[PDB]
């Protein structure tokens, strides 16, 4: 499942990032939709990032 | 462009009402007519106060028998009173015909719409006040401009929908093709409501009024008698009916005017009377001496 | 675009949206006056996670694991 992506109610007790990833969360998932901010181990390495939107449009 | 234009609901207030009913009532089956004083707030809320009735004419309901003399002059005697308001439109009673608005009654309602364009045309029945029901129903015109350019839907605007549609075919047609009609209410007040309630100074009273005690008697000897003579049917019913298809079993050991229930009835009206019989007698009798 | 969900209550304590609350009373009466429809979308709550790397403030692309049948949740038709 991608990042940013219909998540039903259901589906998200599911939902556990790849630990071996560089995406880990600072604490233990929250378990429910919303934001989570993620620790990322490496700033060096290229992060393919989603520019918000507003920021183009305004 | 203008008002939302929803038509009024027509709140007719108690003293309105039960002067219209017997207004007609005295005239039947000659029509009946007379002009309705009110007072108009809000969008769609009319508060009908009074009304008067106008002289019965040889014409009926007629613009002809709508007579200024007799209208004025009134205005004038209620006026000292006090009690004088705008003129909010006109009643009149068809007994001949269901309600709905006759072609001569369309016109009459267009002078109305030159006072107030708001104004109600009310058709009251009183043949058929004789049941629980009162038959009555109020209207208000429609243009035909706004029939021919399709625009009619502005008039029925944000409402709930609910609409009287009995009366069909010729009447309905004519609905259609020139009013509208909508919903009446009936506002009271506690005060009034109250007033009417109240019964006689012997209502609270009576229950030391007794029953002459010749018809205790008789009523007792009744029901023991009756009970017995639907006691046989019962007895022949569940001689069988314990075989199967329901309709058959209710036709072959008639079960239709099933006599368990009917039985049951009876019993009990009887027996909870009877308790009332003792309660009085001895009540009476102890407490007097 | 069937990405909402009507919430009852925040889901993070077990304790009344204030929003939903208003929404919903607000949604029941339009007999009266059919305008104050509109009022359902307090009600209205996205449902979706949303990972935001903390070192940019920006949504990282990267794949979670999810333990499910996976056509069993397919999305939905278009009619």
């Amino acid at each position: 499942v991608d990042n940013m992506t219909r998540i039903l109610p259901q589906q998200s007790r599911y939902i556990s990032f790849i630990k071996d990833d560089r995406f880990v969360p600072v604490r233990k998932f929250k378990g429910n939709n919303g934001v989570v901010v993620l620790r990322d181990r490496e700033p060096k390495e290229p992060v393919a990032l989603i520019e918000t939107v507003r920021q183009m449009k305004d | 462009t203008g008002r939302d234009d929803t038509k009024e609901t027509v709140y007719i207030s108690s003293i309105a009402l039960l002067k219209m009913l017997k207004h007609g009532r005295a005239g039947v089956p000659m029509e009946v007519m007379g002009l309705m004083l009110g007072e108009f707030v809000d969008d769609y809320t009319v508060n009908v106060v009074d009304v008067f009735a106008m002289p019965q004419s040889g014409t009926g309901v007629s613009v002809e028998a709508v007579d200024d003399v007799f209208q004025a002059k009134m205005m004038d005697m209620l006026k000292q009173t006090g009690r004088d308001q705008m003129v909010v439109g006109w009643y009149h009673s068809h007994p001949g015909f269901g309600c709905w608005l006759s072609s001569v009654d369309v016109n009459t309602q267009k002078s109305f719409e030159q006072l107030n364009s708001r104004a109600v045309a009310v058709v009251v029945d009183p043949i058929q006040s004789v049941k629980g029901k009162v038959v009555i129903d109020a209207f208000r015109l429609i243009d035909t401009g706004a029939l021919i350019n399709n625009l009619e839907p502005r008039q029925t605007t944000s409402n709930t929908g609910l609409l009287n549609k009995a009366n069909i075919q010729a009447l309905i047609h004519g609905l259609n093709r020139h009013y509208y009609s909508l919903n009446i209410d009936y506002h009271k007040t506690a005060k009034e409501t109250k007033m009417l309630m109240n019964l006689h100074k012997e209502q609270w009273q009576s229950g030391l009024k007794m029953y002459d005690y010749e018809e205790k008697e008789e009523s007792n000897l009744a029901a023991t008698k009756s009970m017995v003579k639907i006691a046989e049917q019962y007895s022949k019913r569940i001689e069988e009916e314990k075989e199967l298809t329901e309709e058959e079993l209710k036709t072959r050991y008639v079960g239709r005017q099933d006599p368990k229930k009917h039985l049951s009835e009876t019993a009990d009206e009887t027996l909870e009377n009877n308790i009332v019989s003792v309660l009085t007698a001895g009540v009476n009798s102890v407490a007097i001496k | 675009g069937r990405n909402v969900t009507i919430q009852l209550e925040n889901a993070d304590t077990g304790t009344l949206d204030t929003k939903s609350v208003v929404g919903l009373v607000m949604f029941s009466q339009f007999w009266y006056w059919f305008p104050l429809a509109h009022f359902l979308s307090l009600s209205f709550t996205p449902t979706t996670v949303i990972g935001i790397r903390g070192s940019d403030q920006a949504i990282p692309k990267f794949q979670m694991n999810c333990y499910a049948k996976e056509d069993a949740f397919s999305y939905p038709r278009m009619y």
